[PDB]
């Protein structure tokens, strides 16, 4: 099993379920901000 | 505060050191004599001589001194044998390379031929002198680190003096012996073809030389600060890593993020150095022959600013406001 | 002149191909510069994830003189100092040590050595380099004031003893040591100084690093007649920790 | 002016017709012999000095 | 994919999460600068023009 | 991460200011007091110059072109954009410099060394305080500094050399321009002796300092030796930056004309016929 | 005797100064008394430095001395 | 978005807060100068023309 | 567990509950300047 | 809210108090020449016009 | 076998495994979005 | 092929990886910024034309 | 031809992968960035005058 860092399996499962948890949240308020965005000055 | 080491508290002397040798006998042609000096002790080293006479160095010391003897009498014939005048317009006068109009034929005496007869005697005593720096080494079994340094130069020197104007077509090209003639020579050559400025190979010779400077201050100032740990015995530092070394390297890498090795400093300064007369004399080959005009290369290659104000002193001020009337 | 297509003529392929000597001359420069100290390693001594973005270089060999060997490098470590009395001030990386006992006895901070090789430097002839004046034939005081004789004064105004001798580097004509006897009051036997720690006067020797207190336990040489690598980097060390050891005023901060 | 630039400006521009101007109006030209060079540009400057 | 969490059995999250950051920011700045070089878009603009 | 030898250095103490509040490490970088002030004044500096590259209209990193107001406004502040994003932007550059030198300064204090390095880069803040400061004030206003450009800061190079006819003339420029190539020259021949004297022909040892001092005596019949050469080189080097400082201060509150016209006074000399 | 130097030294730098200010009160302009000032300052500077201070203290010592370089030659 | 307390499981909070503080004092500085450098929206200058 | 730090589940629960309570004094702060500065001054 | 005093197990108070002192100072000095430098707010200037 | 980095055949396939994985969905997502672009502005 | 997954038995992961990554996005926004110098595929002008 | 798999005996085939990979991105982008030179090749100046 090879691991560079020292973390083990279910480590690296737990910190990546936060990490993408946390990535989600991002990109819904990006869309937000976007959709209101192009409601007041449309790009295409 | 505490000593900093730029003057030495107190001088010793010795009997003076002869030099090493090997197998290939170098003592045979070595001057006995020496001399010391508690002048410049207070800097660095006494001991005066001895030096070594090849015959590489004898004949670049003799056909040296001889274009410095046409061109020195040159000039003062040029003003009539007075020697008062002659100290008065030292600075101004010159030894003026040939007519354009003769091409790449030998010119009249009058008209540049002392001028290409002492330029043959320069060359021969330049190249000569190389050739005694790779001897040298060769007979010392050492590197022949320091004949390619001196090469690197001497490309520049050669563009400058002999493969330019031979590419150009006219010994005309070629550069003035004096001292304030050849600065209005550098300023007409980059008056002629636009701007100098806007050559890129002139702005890669400045970056390296303004480089090559910033590293003898921050390597003079490195190494002045670990001399109480013996920082300037390099070499044994290079064989064995001690704590000065150690030190050194972490300030920098603390600093600004890396670091060098007490070898791997030298190489940098080497090639920060070697490469000034490189891109200079690249620079220098490419004026007249491919490029006539920099400044229109520049905007031509989109990299010439554009102002939007107007010229002129009356669309700031005003002559009579600028005279207090 | 003409160009091989749009704007591109003879200067323009210069100009490229010197960008690409140069990109080829800074990954040659930087691989070079790293035949010491690594790998890289945490702050627990184990080898770090991360290594940086070049690769580490070949393998050069050196061929010493007066028949020390052969070096290779890059290699292991042979300098390392193996039980160092200090002591982690947190949990991951990047924060300071403690020292456990003395910081200037125990050779940590800025009072630490390398462990060098446990010799003498030669010169030319095979001969041990720096040599104590009174040993060194036809040496004498050319210029300056001579320290010999010479009380010497520590930073805190205290007179440990005398100037006794000089240790000079005969091929390169230097001083390099100051030797000193010590009064009973201030401990005993010899000592030396690095010549770049001290100011010498016209009535005194002024060595401003350390306090009286401390000229006892500077590390003493083997021979009375010759100094190895090791005792020069314990030596001199020894003196540079007093610089922020001497005095709990010299650690805290100056404001 | 000062300087050792040539002091036959004044005559050769002033009291006859030559061409003070050197520069080449094209980033690559072809040079030709009788073309200005940096000796012409020499005497422009001296001519510039004094004005 | 499943086994995209491995990532972390190669890199060290302290190093990236930094890394990511920076660049982040860098990006956002990049854009928002970009917005205001133009004219239809540059808001200060806009609002003194229906002023 | 640590280099294999570098544990052992890494210990409390040594700050002018800030305690342990500041004490550690962000990767290679060593942080204070004066880091966090550097950080803050280039951070706000960069986002400044882009935000009037951007208002310029273009974002070519060779013709962006921030410049020093007009002569008119005199000693005085402009406004934002006709010239005081220029003086804000030197402030923040000044702050940054001296940050950077009080850096090195707890740095060599950490490290038990001497201090020469921030004594060195005092005299680079010093060349570069007197174009933008010390020439101003003295010549009545902030518009004779240098523009915050690649290509646009030659323009004034140019400019401010032909305002004095022939600046090659200049006496402070000729020493100064004799230092540069001096220190290039002795560069070149440290790095190539000591290289030369560690890399000997395949199958050969390696040489010692008196190989070295022997091929330059024979070279030229001297040597400086093994610590004169840092000595020389660090003088060289700083003589050559104060020496850039003087040649511009002189310029232009000291003297009006053109340089050539200065050397009359040996032109005329009572002693010549 | 680095101090008897430094001192002859010093009063070269002081007589440049007079000589600066001399010439301009016969009729000469600052810079050119001032190149005449260097070379007072240059040339008899050193001049003391070398004689005065090359008179070195020694009394029956200085007799001595010469007494057997004056051996040394008659069998050289 | 409820484990997000782990964060302090990877940065010590020494390092980040000062990195955060350093990062919003310049971020605020910028916005206000930015604001300054228009017409419409300085109030230094609002103030002497609605005089 | 996981743990750069050193710290434990409960030091850091109690630690981010402190953190978050400042993110929401500030942001609130920032929400009512904002108001009274559109209404001052529009900008959309 | 009410645990904000944790802030002192985290930071020394006399290495804060004298960042804070010499933060506030050039900040109140830099306000105040900011003031000086406009014209309706100069009041070195209002007194000599008024009068 | 030979091996150059440490790794084994059987690391070395699992690697790869999920490195084509991240290859071919990103190259999906570049093809969607140029189908996109191409409609709205056509090139050839 | 079937056997391309020995190139990691030759080359490092992560070395490979930092690289690889740096070089998408400069390629990608070379891209981005190549189309934003023509006249038929910038984006912000064609809005603006039809405004 | 049968035994030219006898040149990985000769080169380290790590250096040749880098060398090759780098050589042909950058020969790739010569190619396409010199056809983008003309006026019959140019595709971005050929789509505009199309429509
Ligand atoms: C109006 C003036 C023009 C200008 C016109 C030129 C011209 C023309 C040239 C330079 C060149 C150079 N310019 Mg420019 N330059 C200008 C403005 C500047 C400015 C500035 C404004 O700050 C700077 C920093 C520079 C700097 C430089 C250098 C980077 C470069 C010289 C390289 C070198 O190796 O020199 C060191 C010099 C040498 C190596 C000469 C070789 C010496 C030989 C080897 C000596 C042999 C031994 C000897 C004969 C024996 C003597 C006797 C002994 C005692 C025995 N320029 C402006 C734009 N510049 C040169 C170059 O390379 O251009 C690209 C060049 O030709
Ligand atoms: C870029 C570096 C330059 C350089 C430097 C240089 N050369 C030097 C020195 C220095 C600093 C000396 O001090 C030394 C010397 O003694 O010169 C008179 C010397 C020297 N360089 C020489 C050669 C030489 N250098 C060359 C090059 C160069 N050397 C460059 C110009 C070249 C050429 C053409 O490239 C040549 C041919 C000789 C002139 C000389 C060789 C030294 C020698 O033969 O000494 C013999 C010993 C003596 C007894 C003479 C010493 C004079 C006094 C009677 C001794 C007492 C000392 C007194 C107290 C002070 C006077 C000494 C002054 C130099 C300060
Ligand atoms: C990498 C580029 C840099 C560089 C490097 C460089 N220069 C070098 C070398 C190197 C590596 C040498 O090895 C070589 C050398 O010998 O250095 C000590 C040298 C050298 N570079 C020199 C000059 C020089 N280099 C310059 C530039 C540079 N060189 C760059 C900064 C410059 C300029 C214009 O900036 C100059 C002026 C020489 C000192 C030397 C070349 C020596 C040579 O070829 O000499 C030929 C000798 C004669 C002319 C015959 C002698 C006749 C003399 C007129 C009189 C008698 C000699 C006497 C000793 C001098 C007078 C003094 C009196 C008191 C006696
Ligand atoms: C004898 C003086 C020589 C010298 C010395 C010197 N400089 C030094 C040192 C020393 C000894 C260091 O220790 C130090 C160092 O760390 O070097 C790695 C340094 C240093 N000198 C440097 C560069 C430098 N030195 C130069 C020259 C010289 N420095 C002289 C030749 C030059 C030039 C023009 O020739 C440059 C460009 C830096 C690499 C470095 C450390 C400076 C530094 O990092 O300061 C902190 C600041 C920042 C990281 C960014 C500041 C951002 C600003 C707020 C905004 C930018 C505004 C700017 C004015 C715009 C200019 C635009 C131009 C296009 C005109
Ligand atoms: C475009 C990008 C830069 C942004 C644009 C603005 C700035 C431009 C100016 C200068 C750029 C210098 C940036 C250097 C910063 C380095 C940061 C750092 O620290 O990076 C290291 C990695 O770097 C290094 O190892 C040193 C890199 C070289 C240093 C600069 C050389 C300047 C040479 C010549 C002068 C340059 C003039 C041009 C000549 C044009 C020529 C045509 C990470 O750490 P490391 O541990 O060392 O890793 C390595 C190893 O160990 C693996 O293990
Ligand atoms: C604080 C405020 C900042 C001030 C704001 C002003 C903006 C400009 C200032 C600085 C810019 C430099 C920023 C970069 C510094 C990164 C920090 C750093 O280096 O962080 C390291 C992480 O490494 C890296 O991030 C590697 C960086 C790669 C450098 C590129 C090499 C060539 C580059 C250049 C060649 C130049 C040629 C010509 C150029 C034209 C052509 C480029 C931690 O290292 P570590 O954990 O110890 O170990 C790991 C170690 O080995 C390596 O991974
Ligand atoms: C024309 C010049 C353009 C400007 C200059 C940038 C290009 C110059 C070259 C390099 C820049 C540094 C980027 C590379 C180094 C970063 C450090 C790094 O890779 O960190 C990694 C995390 O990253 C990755 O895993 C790779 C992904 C990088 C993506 C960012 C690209 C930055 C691209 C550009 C800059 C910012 C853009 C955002 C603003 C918009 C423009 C204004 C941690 O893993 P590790 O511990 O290091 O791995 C161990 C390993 O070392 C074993 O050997
Ligand atoms: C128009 O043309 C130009 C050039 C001008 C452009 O603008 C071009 C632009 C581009 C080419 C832009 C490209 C942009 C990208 C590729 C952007 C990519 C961005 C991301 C992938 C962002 C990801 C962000 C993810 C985040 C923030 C996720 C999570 C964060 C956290 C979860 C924090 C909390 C973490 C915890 C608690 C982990 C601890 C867990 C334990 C178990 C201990
Ligand atoms: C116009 O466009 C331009 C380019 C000009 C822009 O301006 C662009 C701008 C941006 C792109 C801006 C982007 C901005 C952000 C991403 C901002 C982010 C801001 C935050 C995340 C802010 C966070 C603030 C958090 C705070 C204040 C938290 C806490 C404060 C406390 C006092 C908490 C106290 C904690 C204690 C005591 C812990 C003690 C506990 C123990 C257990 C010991
Ligand atoms: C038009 O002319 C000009 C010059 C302007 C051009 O634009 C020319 C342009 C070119 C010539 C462009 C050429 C471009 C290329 C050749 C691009 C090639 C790009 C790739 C091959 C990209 C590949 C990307 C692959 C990725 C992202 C794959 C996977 C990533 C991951 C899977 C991440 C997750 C990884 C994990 C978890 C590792 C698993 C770990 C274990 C331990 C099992
Ligand atoms: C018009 O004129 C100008 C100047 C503009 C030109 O354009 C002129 C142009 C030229 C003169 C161009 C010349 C071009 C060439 C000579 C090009 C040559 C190209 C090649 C030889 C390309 C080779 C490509 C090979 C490839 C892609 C191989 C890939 C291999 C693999 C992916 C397999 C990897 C190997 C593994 C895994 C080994 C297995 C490992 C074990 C441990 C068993
Ligand atoms: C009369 O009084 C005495 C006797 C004391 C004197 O002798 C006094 C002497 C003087 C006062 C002399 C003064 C000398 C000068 C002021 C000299 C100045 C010299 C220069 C600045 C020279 C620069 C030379 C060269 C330059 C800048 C570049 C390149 C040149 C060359 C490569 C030259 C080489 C020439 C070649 C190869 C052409 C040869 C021709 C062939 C056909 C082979
Ligand atoms: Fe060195």
């Amino acid at each position: 099993d090879l691991s560079f860092t020292g973390l083990t399996d279910e480590q690296a499962q737990e910190l990546h379920s936060v990490y993408m948890s946390g990535l989600w949240l991002f990109s819904a308020v990006a869309v937000v901000a976007h959709l209101a965005t192009f409601i007041w000055r449309p790009w295409f | 505060p505490e000593y900093q080491n730029i003057f030495t508290q107190v001088q010793v002397q010795g009997p003076a050191e002869l030099g090493v040798d090997n197998e290939n006998n170098l003592t045979e042609e070595r001057t006995t004599g020496t001399g010391f000096s508690q002048l410049i002790g207070w800097i660095g080293n006494a001991q005066l001589g001895p030096i070594y006479l090849g015959w590489f160095g004898i004949i670049s010391l003799v056909t040296g001194t001889l274009w410095f003897n046409i061109v020195g009498f040159n000039m003062l014939s040029q003003v009539g044998y007075s020697i008062p005048e002659f100290i008065r317009q030292l600075f101004w006068l010159a030894l003026e390379p040939p007519s354009p109009e003769y091409g790449l034929r030998m010119p009249p005496l009058d008209d540049g031929g002392w001028f290409i007869i002492a330029s043959f005697f320069l060359l021969v005593s330049v190249i000569s002198w190389w050739l005694r720096t790779y001897q040298l080494a060769e007979m010392h079994k050492m590197g022949k680190h320091v004949a390619w340094a001196f090469a690197a130069a001497i490309w520049l020197f050669l563009v400058l003096g002999l493969f330019r104007p031979i590419l150009m077509g006219s010994w005309s090209e070629a550069v003035p012996y004096g001292i304030f003639p050849h600065l209005d020579w550098t300023t007409a050559f980059s008056i002629r073809y636009g701007n100098l400025y806007y050559n890129p190979f002139h702005a890669l010779s400045i970056v390296f030389l303004y480089g090559s400077v910033l590293l003898f201050a921050m390597h003079g100032a490195t190494i002045l600060a670990v001399t109480r740990f013996g920082g300037d015995r390099e070499l044994e530092q290079i064989y064995d890593r001690g704590t000065a070394s150690e030190r050194a390297g972490l300030f920098w890498r603390w600093t600004m993020g890396f670091n060098a090795t007490m070898e791997g400093i030298h190489r940098w300064a080497w090639w920060f150095a070697v490469l000034t007369p490189i891109t200079g004399g690249i620079g220098i080959l490419l004026t007249g022959t491919v490029v006539d005009n920099w400044f229109l290369w520049a905007v031509e290659h989109n990299f010439a600013p554009d102002y939007t104000q107007d010229y002129g002193y009356e669309a700031y001020t005003t002559y009579d406001g600028f005279l207090g009337r | 002149e003409e160009t091989f297509f749009g704007n591109f003529d003879l200067a323009s392929l210069s100009l490229w191909l010197f960008y690409g000597f140069f990109a080829l001359l800074i990954y040659y420069l930087q691989t070079e510069n790293m035949r010491e100290g690594y790998p890289l390693e945490d702050e627990d001594g184990n080898t770090a994830a991360n290594q940086g973005p070049f690769p580490l270089p070949k393998e050069k060999t050196f061929k010493l003189q007066h028949g020390r060997g052969e070096l290779t490098l890059p290699g292991e470590d042979v300098q390392r100092r193996d039980n160092l009395a200090l002591r982690k001030t947190a949990h991951g990386n990047g924060f300071p040590m403690e020292p456990t006992g003395d910081p200037m006895l125990d050779g940590v901070g800025p009072a630490s050595w390398s462990k060098r090789r446990d010799v003498p430097e030669l010169d030319a002839h095979g001969h041990p380099k720096i040599v104590p004046m009174s040993a060194a034939e036809g040496f004498g005081v050319s210029a300056g004031t001579d320290p010999r004789g010479l009380p010497v004064m520590a930073g805190d105004g205290e007179i440990v003893g005398l100037v006794s001798d000089m240790w000079i580097d005969e091929a390169e004509q230097l001083v390099r040591y100051l030797e000193l006897e010590l009064d009973p009051e201030w401990g005993d036997g010899k000592r030396l100084v690095q010549r770049q720690m001290v100011r010498i006067k016209s009535d005194r020797v002024k060595v401003r690093s350390i306090y009286g207190k401390h000229f006892k336990n500077v590390p003493k040489t083997k021979s009375p007649n010759q100094v190895t690598l090791l005792e020069e980097d314990k030596i001199m060390a020894y003196y540079a920790g007093g610089t922020l050891y001497a005095d709990e005023s010299r650690l805290e901060p100056q404001l | 002016q000062f300087t050792s630039l040539p002091s036959d400006a004044l005559y050769q521009y002033l009291l006859n017709y030559e061409q003070i101007a050197v520069h080449d109006l094209e980033s690559r030209v072809e040079t030709l012999p009788g073309d200005p060079t940096w000796q012409n540009t020499e005497r422009t400057y001296s001519l510039m000095n004094y004005f | 994919m499943s086994k995209f969490y491995k990532i972390w059995l190669i890199f060290d999250p302290r190093r990236v999460f930094v890394a990511q950051g920076v660049f982040l920011f860098l990006l956002a700045a990049m854009i928002h600068l970009v917005l205001l070089s133009t004219e239809h878009f540059n808001w200060f603009e806009l609002a003194a023009a229906n002023a | 991460a640590l280099l294999s030898f570098e544990r052992k250095y890494r210990v409390r103490g040594g700050t002018l200011i800030g305690g342990d509040l500041f004490d550690f490490w962000v990767g290679p970088f060593y942080v204070g007091f004066f880091g966090v002030t550097t950080a803050f004044f280039a951070l706000l500096g960069t986002i400044l110059i882009f935000w009037g590259a951007s208002q310029q209209g273009t974002f070519n990193p060779w013709l962006i072109n921030i410049a020093p107001p007009d002569l008119s406004y005199g000693l005085g502040m402009a406004p934002l954009m006709e010239g005081g994003l220029w003086q804000i932007i030197t402030i923040c550059a000044i702050g940054a410099f001296v940050s950077w030198a009080l850096r090195e300064v707890e740095i060599c204090r950490k490290l038990g060394m001497g201090y020469h390095v921030p004594f060195a880069f005092s005299v680079a803040i010093f060349a570069y305080v007197t174009l933008v400061v010390f020439r101003p004030l003295l010549m009545g206003a902030w518009g004779h500094g240098f523009p915050y450009g690649i290509w646009s800061h030659l323009d004034w190079v140019s400019n401010t050399g032909y305002a004095y006819l022939h600046f090659h003339y200049n006496p402070a420029h000729m020493l100064a321009v004799t230092f540069f190539f001096t220190t290039t020259l002795a560069l070149a021949l440290h790095g190539a002796l000591v290289l030369s004297a560690a890399n000997p022909p395949k199958g050969e040892e390696v040489k010692g300092p008196d190989n070295e001092d022997t091929f330059f005596r024979d070279f030229i019949g001297y040597s400086i030796g093994t610590l004169g050469i840092h000595r020389v080189g660090l003088l060289l080097a700083l003589n050559a930056g104060f020496w850039s400082a003087v040649c511009i201060i002189i310029s232009g509150p000291v003297w009006t004309k053109g340089w050539p016209e200065w050397w009359n006074w040996w032109l005329e000399m009572p002693i010549w016929p | 005797d680095m101090t008897c130097t430094i001192t002859c030294w010093g009063i070269g730098v002081l007589l440049g100064i007079m000589t600066t200010v001399g010439l301009m009160v016969v009729g000469w302009s600052f810079l050119q008394g001032a190149f005449m000032g260097v070379l007072a300052w240059l040339i008899v500077g050193g001049v003391l430095a070398v004689a005065v201070c090359g008179k070195d203290n020694a009394e029956q010592i200085r007799a001595e001395m010469a007494a057997a370089r004056e051996r040394v030659r008659g069998a050289t």
